[PDB]
């Protein structure tokens, strides 16, 4: 959150895209659209689960959404082995909050 | 409730008091029904003040002619006049 | 810590819910402080307190109160060492809480500490232990190491509640490590779609 | 003519509709005939139709009436019969359908009605049609969906809006009385089931329209009591009534406000039956409800105060040049912070203001700032400073005050208490110009209240809060361009001291003040009735508000919150709270100052006397002495004290005079008042604890005088005196459970510490009139050896009531009392104190003694057994059960079993005249009949008697009987089960049973701690039976379930000891079930049963005794006006 | 002793125990009342 | 001196609030008279078992034929009633 825009009611909607390289283990984060510095490093075969801790400030809370820039793999091909090269979105039934 | 029995228990009490304050057994002769009168009700009521008022109403409560009165006929009459005062109080005065 | 968690809750399995018939056991209070005990529905929250909710009748002894959806001044408070003896009655729909063998009356009198009870999924001994408490809960598997049976209950043909168990009743207790769960699809307040 | 005839179609088809009682039972036809009616007439056209606007009266042309012609336009009564064809046919069962009939159609014609209500409209044709439509169709409806309101927070302004307009509307005038009891019924009915936290802003309302106590004001008066009443868990519990959350700051201030605002209004108001009747009940229901500790956020003590909206003046005073540069810096310093929300707001300077542009022509600097605006922005603070001045608030400068906006800042800046309040009025004087400009408004319009015409104080905080920025803003540019303003407040005088701020602190103030005020009236009336007697009474209207109002709230207010005025700072008895010290003084404060009113002047009240006395005993339960004495002033420590020593000189009074105007006057005011007041002041010290502390000294002389007088009188004998004797008893009793000193024994009197003579000196008690020794305190009571030696005398004797009638009515309820006391205090108790140094017991007691005294009152009751009339017995019983619980074993067997042995042998007697009586016919039958009867009294009198102490001596030895088999324990049990079968199989012994029960008043449960199940002898058998059962072996257990099947049968005790005889090998096998094992397993544990069972005579009458039993308490358990 | 045991042997039997108390490291920092705003009136400054 | 005045006053307070709470703030409706009565006395009332014997005493005491029941007629018939009592105390024996 901007400085400036700090103690205003935004009319904006934040984007948070979390980036995990599984090859080299590298986990990224881009806020709207524009890289932070924010990176991390885990060691092999370590298990993620995407999360989210919240207040609830407002009826319209979060959103989990699970889409796919250019050249990235959605989530859901990292999660299921079957959707392994699927670059499709997608939400089965197991996957919820 | 309770307290309503008791208010007729109150009553009887009075009535037996004076019914046997001259010993006129269980009713109220002439001068016992004054007395009772001018002691029970001081105020609103008038016997000494008005004799006439009591002879007619020796006459009024003994129908019978008796001179005498026993409990129902007061307590009719009475209880209907004393209770009605201040239903008129509320409806006018 | 928060109290909603504060107090952990021993129950007996859902399997042991009794459906039927008169049933006693026993909860020595080796401490005086919060403890509640009774009978819970197999269907007991681990976050909810005791006796605050439908699904548990207790009787809460620090302060002397039997607690159901609430609240109500009962019985009087134990002291260290005390032993309350807890009898449901199925075939009248009753709950009566007796301390040191004699039967705690409510401030009405009435002997029975809760009245007309449905049956339901059932009832299950249970007990909540406040912070630094300590207590002791016999259901009956010896006979004799009742100690209050024989002198109130035993007459009234109330039962050991694992009088003829050969093995010992297993029990679960409100684990306070958080996990995560699924939100609940009728979940009050947090709404997922 | 075409809306009529449709109109009186539906009225038709919706009075054919069935009725609901058919409808429930579900008759065929019926529900055949509602369903043709359904598809006849649509629900959503009705609900149409209701929703179409009905033209209104208006005052135009010229101030002209425009009422439409009603014989050619659209009516009321046409909709009236379309809310009759919904109601009857299609019905109101969902909660969401009836906000919206509600809202669309409903709610506009009652806004319409109360509109129309003004004067000018109010007669109009259009107007009373509407309310004719109202009274008749509508409010009786809603009445009847009140219920359905529950749980409506979604639409809580529509629902809240409703209560306004229903509000408004019933006061309204030109009203039948009919259709105004309709609508405050409807009132009624929607507050009784609508949550309480709707009922905020109507209540705030009320705040304002109730303390005028106006003919109008009445309704609400019930309409509080009930609301209040029903809620008064959600306003006092700090965790708030379940479900239903907890009052709010604002909503205590408001109920705080209207409780002081009534209760002013109806002292000052002259008298009236009718509105103080209807008053009291509110005021009562106030008064509980409110919390005892609540504090009020703010106070005012000057207290200021069908509306008026005219604002403070201001412009009658001038404005100095000073205040007027504080006029132009505040002017400047708001237009800066103008443009601060603009460029918040994202406005900018322009040419001109225009919402899209978000530009403004005004957003210049002040130097180019217009003087028009620069007047009107102005202006506001020329009538600020210039209220100010008018309100004499002095403003003086300490130092002069220090586009782009740039306001100073005003968050760093503060405000004291004083200008906190200052800018509170400030906003009231702005919300008073604000009301005076609606007022205008309303005046053009013609009537109507708009909802912010109500008190700015009584406005919510957050709603003052919009008034209060401007006020508070102002108050501090006053304080930062250096005006330094005060009055002088009384408020700050005061300070926030919040024990004074307490509710039940200005309460107990002003109850104080009350009963000065009463000390002058009857000082007034007893120097009228004593001479000069006439009939003016000024002080009759304080007479009469003391009397109705002021009695009965003491009453109801300190009996609902007792509790806090009890319990200590350290330990907290009640729910949460703890009254001050200070409010315990003026609770003692106020016992006294009563005591003392209705001393020796009992007849002048009369009637009122026995409010008064209720008032004393209420006063005297919630006292808390200990903490008053401890700490507290002298004034009222003398208070209590002279209270305690004119006491002890009424009732010494009393005994001279009963040993034989003014002495029947004693007599009488302490037969009533003094001797209970002061025996439930014993009582509650005696269960508090407190009488260490409370008696001592002054007070422990009174006690001595009191106690001694009393035992004096008792040794007296008289007609008169025998009738005083049990009061005289019960009020001894308390007295020696209260009394802190061993008066019994002497001897050993020197070591307890909490003594007149061990905590005075040698050289005190001299100035004061104590004998040297503690045997003079008094010596006609005898020492405790001696009064034991002698009670064992006379019970040995077995002498009569008549020969002893002091003894059982004073010195048993004494001694009974005295032992637990002092037991201990005494030795061979558990001591506490043991490892430290203990010095020795003050006391002597031992349970031995205490044995010894229960065996006499047995002995006593046993000799007395079969007397006529014995009403003292049932107070002895009762007054010597707390004695009981320590009985020793051995006195089962030594006292109670031949006594209960010989009612059972007098049982079995008289059940035996009754079986004869019964062989006896028609007239043989009648008599003896009574007689019968009257021993079925005495007999049951006898048996009340014992009891109670059987059952509590039961209690306490059931552990040992049912721990280890007892033969006389069986024979018990035995004996006890007999006396029930005869009170189950004499219909006439149960009958007698409840008229004793009831004649003599008995509190059955009280003895246990009127039914069958209360009835003693069911309890005893009840209580006995788990013997009766243990002394039995599990096995034979279907042997009683036969016998119980033979006695249903009705056979005989010895056909039915036969039956099992012959049927004795039909014993149940352990092998067969299982839980006979553990049955077998603990009966083999308890000792001595290798004997049991060895012979089958012993098993057939074990068998036959307990099944006897059983089957009769299954019995039990399980079965002239108008002429 | 164990760490957060929720059972204990006893003579009779197990005990139950509930969650114990545990202390915080902020429990060793000693926190008086503020004082320094606080000045002696003379009267009281002679008793010092 | 008073005491029949509060005897009096004490019938006026119970009924006139037994009246109000459940109707007409002042009359006795039906549903008044019923709850009043079952306030007023237990133990000795035989109407409770029936309300419609309560309507149909309310019927005849209203022989104004309103369906209120006047506060005279309630007086002078509770009056009957403490007749009635004083004969159940000399029934007595
Ligand atoms: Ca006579
Ligand atoms: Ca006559
Ligand atoms: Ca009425
Ligand atoms: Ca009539």
């Amino acid at each position: 959150v901007s400085p400036g825009q700090q103690g205003r009611i935004s009319h904006t909607d934040l984007v948070i895209g979390c980036l995990v390289d599984l090859a080299t283990g590298l986990m990224t984060f881009t806020a709207n659209g524009k890289e932070s510095n924010t990176f991390f490093q885990v060691e092999p075969n370590t298990k993620l689960f995407p999360a989210v801790f919240v207040l609830p400030t407002h009826q319209n809370v979060v959103q989990f959404e699970l889409g796919k820039q250019k050249n990235i793999m959605p989530l859901s091909a990292a999660m299921f082995l079957s959707e392994r090269k699927n670059p499709a979105p997608q939400c089965p039934p197991r996957l919820e909050v | 409730g309770s307290e309503l029995e008791s208010a007729m228990e109150t009553l009887i009490n009075v009535f037996h008091a004076h019914s046997g304050k001259e010993g006129d057994k269980y009713k109220l002769s002439k001068k016992e029904l004054k007395d009772l009168l001018q002691t029970e009700l001081s105020g609103f009521l008038d016997v000494q003040k008005d004799a006439d008022a009591v002879d007619k109403v020796m006459k009024e409560l003994d129908e019978n002619g008796d001179g005498e009165v026993d409990f129902k006929e007061y307590v009719v009459l009475v209880a209907a006049l004393t209770v009605a005062c201040n239903n008129f109080f509320w409806e006018t005065s | 810590q928060s109290r909603g968690d504060r107090a952990r809750i021993f129950r007996a399995e859902k399997s042991y819910a009794v459906q039927s018939g008169r049933w006693y056991f026993e909860f020595e209070a080796v401490t005086t402080g919060e403890m509640r005990v009774g009978w819970a529905r197999p269907e007991l929250r681990p976050d909810v307190e005791l006796g605050a909710d439908d699904l548990a009748y207790v009787f809460n002894g620090h302060r002397g109160q039997r607690w159901h959806l609430g609240s109500e001044p009962f019985g009087r408070p134990w002291q260290s060492g005390d032993v309350v003896g807890c009898m449901i009655d199925l075939t009248e729909n009753t709950i009566i809480f007796t301390l040191n063998g004699e039967v705690l009356m409510s401030d009405s009198g009435s002997e029975t500490a809760f009245r007309d009870i449905e049956i339901g999924d059932g009832f299950l001994p249970v007990c909540s232990l406040g912070p630094g408490q300590v207590g002791h809960l016999n259901l009956g598997q010896d006979v004799s190491s009742l100690r209050f049976f024989a002198i109130c209950g035993l007459q009234e043909g109330f039962e050991p509640f694992a009088i003829n168990m050969q093995r010992p009743v297993t029990t679960w207790f409100s684990k306070s490590l958080p996990q995560f769960e699924p939100v609940p699809l009728e979940h009050p307040h947090y709404e997922v779609a | 003519a075409i809306m009529s005839f449709y109109a009186a179609l539906i009225d038709l088809l919706g009075r054919c509709a069935p009725e609901t009682h058919l409808i429930q039972a579900g008759k065929g036809e019926a529900l055949r005939i509602r369903a043709i009616l359904r598809s006849l007439v649509p629900l959503d056209d009705l609900v149409g139709i209701i929703s179409l606007p009905l033209q209104i009266p208006t005052l135009g042309k010229d101030g002209a009436l425009v009422q439409p012609k009603m014989s050619a336009s659209f009516v009321p009564d046409h909709k009236a019969s379309m809310v009759l064809f919904l109601d009857r046919v299609y019905g109101i069962e969902n909660q969401d359908f009836l906000l919206h009939v509600l809202d669309v159609g409903f709610l506009p014609d009652m806004r319409a009605a109360a509109s129309l209500d003004t004067a000018t409209f109010s007669t109009t044709e259009m107007a009373l049609a509407l309310n004719r439509y109202l009274c008749l169709a509508v409010l009786p409806l809603i009445t009847k969906c009140a219920p359905l309101f529950a749980g409506t927070e979604h639409r809580a302004i529509m629902v809240d809006s409703m209560l306004h307009t229903v509000y408004r509307l019933s006061r309204g005038r030109s009203l039948t009385k009919a259709q105004r009891d309709v609508i405050e019924d409807c009132l009624m009915a929607l507050c009784r089931y609508i949550r309480p936290s709707m009922l905020q802003h109507l209540l705030r309302r009320l705040v304002f329209d109730v303390p005028i106590l106006n003919e109008f004001a009445k309704m609400p008066l019930k309409l509080l009591t009930n609301h209040y009443e029903r809620c008064w868990k959600y306003y006092c519990l700090p965790t708030g009534w379940a479900n239903f959350g907890v009052t709010s700051e604002e909503e205590l201030h408001l109920t705080r406000k209207l409780f002081w605002g009534i209760f002013d209004s109806l002292a000052h108001k002259k008298y009236d039956q009718e509105l103080y009747r209807i008053a009291m009940p509110c005021l009562c229901a106030i008064a509980g409800a409110l919390p005892p500790d609540y504090v009020d956020a703010s106070y005012s003590s000057k207290t200021e105060k069908n509306f008026d909206p005219r604002p403070v003046e201001t412009l009658n005073v001038i404005i100095p040049e000073k205040l007027d540069s504080f006029i132009n810096k505040f002017a400047e310093y708001t237009h800066e912070k103008w443009a601060f929300d603009k460029i918040q707001n994202n406005w900018s300077y322009g040419e001109n203001i225009d919402e899209e542009l978000k530009t403004h022509p005004m957003l210049r600097p002040y130097k180019t700032f217009s003087e028009k605006d620069k007047e009107i922005y102005r202006w506001p603070i020329k009538e600020s400073l210039k209220a100010m001045i008018a309100w004499e608030w002095t403003v003086e400068k300490a130092r002069e005050g220090e586009y782009n906006p740039q306001p100073p800042d005003l968050s760093v800046v503060t405000l004291s208490r004083e200008l906190q309040a200052m800018a509170e009025q400030l906003a009231e004087n702005y919300h008073n110009t604000w009301g005076r400009k609606k007022k205008q408004e309303l005046e053009a319009k013609g009537g109507g209240s708009h909802p912010l015409l109500v008190p700015y104080d009584t406005l919510t905080a957050k709603e003052k809060a919009r008034d209060r920025e401007k006020a508070q803003e102002l108050l501090k540019f006053l304080q930062m361009n250096g005006y330094a303003v005060t009055r002088g407040l009384k408020d700050m005088e005061l300070d926030t001291s919040s024990i004074e701020k307490r509710f039940a602190f200005g309460f107990l103030q002003q109850l104080l003040r009350w009963m000065d005020i009463s000390q002058e009236f009857i000082a007034h009336l007893e120097a009228v009735v004593s001479s000069g007697r006439v009939e003016k009474s000024p002080h009759e209207q304080e007479i009469k508000f003391f009397a109705k109002i002021l009695l009965p709230l003491i009453n109801q207010y300190f009996t609902n919150h007792c509790l806090y005025f009890l319990s200590t700072p350290a330990k907290v008895l009640g729910s949460g709270g703890h009254a001050s010290n200070k409010e315990k003084e003026m609770i003692t404060s106020l016992f006294c100052k009563l005591a003392a009113l209705v001393r020796h002047r009992v007849s002048l009240f009369g009637t009122d006397a026995p409010a008064v006395v209720n008032c004393l005993h209420i006063l005297a339960r919630s006292l808390d002495a200990r903490t008053v004495m401890k700490s507290g002033p002298e004034i009222v420590k003398a208070g209590l004290r002279s209270f305690f020593e004119s006491a002890s000189e009424d009732i010494e009074k009393m005994v001279e005079n009963l040993r034989l105007k003014g002495v029947g006057q004693n007599l009488t005011y302490t037969t009533v008042a003094l001797l209970p007041v002061l025996t439930t002041l014993f009582q509650h010290i005696a269960q508090h604890q407190f009488g260490d502390d409370v008696i001592l000294d002054d007070v422990q002389v009174s006690c001595y005088r009191t106690l001694c007088s009393i035992y004096s009188l008792g040794t007296t004998r008289n007609p008169y005196v025998e009738k005083l004797r049990p009061a005289l008893g019960e009020c001894l009793a308390r007295l020696a459970a209260a009394m802190p000193v061993a008066f019994l024994e002497p001897e050993l009197n020197e070591y307890n510490a909490c003594s007149v003579y061990t905590t005075k000196s040698p050289r005190e008690r001299a100035i004061l009139g104590l004998p040297n020794s503690v045997e003079e305190m008094c010596p006609d009571i005898p020492v405790l050896e001696r009064l034991m030696a002698e009670i064992g005398g006379l019970a040995e004797s077995g002498a009569r009531y008549t020969e002893m009638p002091h003894v059982i009515e004073i010195t048993l309820p004494m001694l009974c009392s005295y032992l637990p006391r002092w037991w201990e205090r005494g030795p061979e108790a558990p001591p506490p104190a043991l490892p430290a140094g203990a010095p020795p017991p003050c006391t002597a007691v031992t349970s031995d003694h205490l044995n010894s005294l229960l065996g006499n009152i047995l002995r006593i009751i046993v000799n007395n057994l079969g007397i006529d009339e014995a009403s003292w017995m049932k107070r002895l019983a009762v007054f010597a059960q707390p004695i009981v619980s320590r009985a020793r074993p051995e006195l089962l067997r030594s006292h109670f079993i031949p006594t209960i042995g010989r009612l059972r042998k007098r049982a079995g007697k008289v059940v035996a005249e009754e079986e004869q009586l019964r062989l006896e016919a028609k007239a043989e039958a009648e008599e003896g009949e009574l007689l019968v009867r009257d021993e079925f009294s005495v007999l049951c009198r006898d048996l009340y008697a014992l009891y109670p102490l059987l059952i509590r001596y039961v209690d306490n030895n059931r552990a040992h009987w049912l721990t280890e088999p007892n033969p006389n324990a069986e024979e018990l049990f035995r004996m006890v089960g007999e006396i029930f079968i005869y009170w189950s199989k004499s219909h006439n012994f149960k009958r007698e049973e409840q008229n004793f029960v009831v004649q003599n008043e008995i509190n059955n449960m009280s003895f246990l701690t009127y039914s069958v199940q209360t009835s003693l002898i069911v309890a005893t058998l009840k209580k006995m039976l788990p013997i009766g059962l243990n002394m039995c072996a599990p096995t034979d257990q279907d042997l009683i379930v036969l016998a119980k099947a033979r006695y249903a049968l009705k056979d005989t005790d010895e056909e039915v000891r036969e039956f099992l005889q012959n049927n004795l090998n039909l014993q149940g096998k352990v092998e067969g079930s299982p839980s006979l094992r553990w049955q077998m397993a603990l009966y083999r544990g308890v000792p001595g049963r290798e004997e049991d069972a060895d012979d089958p005579e012993k098993i057939v009458r074990r068998v036959q005794e307990v099944s006897a039993v059983l089957y009769h308490l299954d019995q039990t358990e399980h079965p002239r006006r108008r002429a | 002793q164990p760490i957060k045991e929720y059972r204990r042997e006893g003579p009779r039997g197990p005990h139950l125990v509930g969650p114990s108390r545990c202390l915080s490291h902020l429990d060793f920092v000693p926190c008086p009342v503020d004082t320094i705003q606080i000045v002696l009136p003379p009267h009281l400054e002679r008793i010092r």
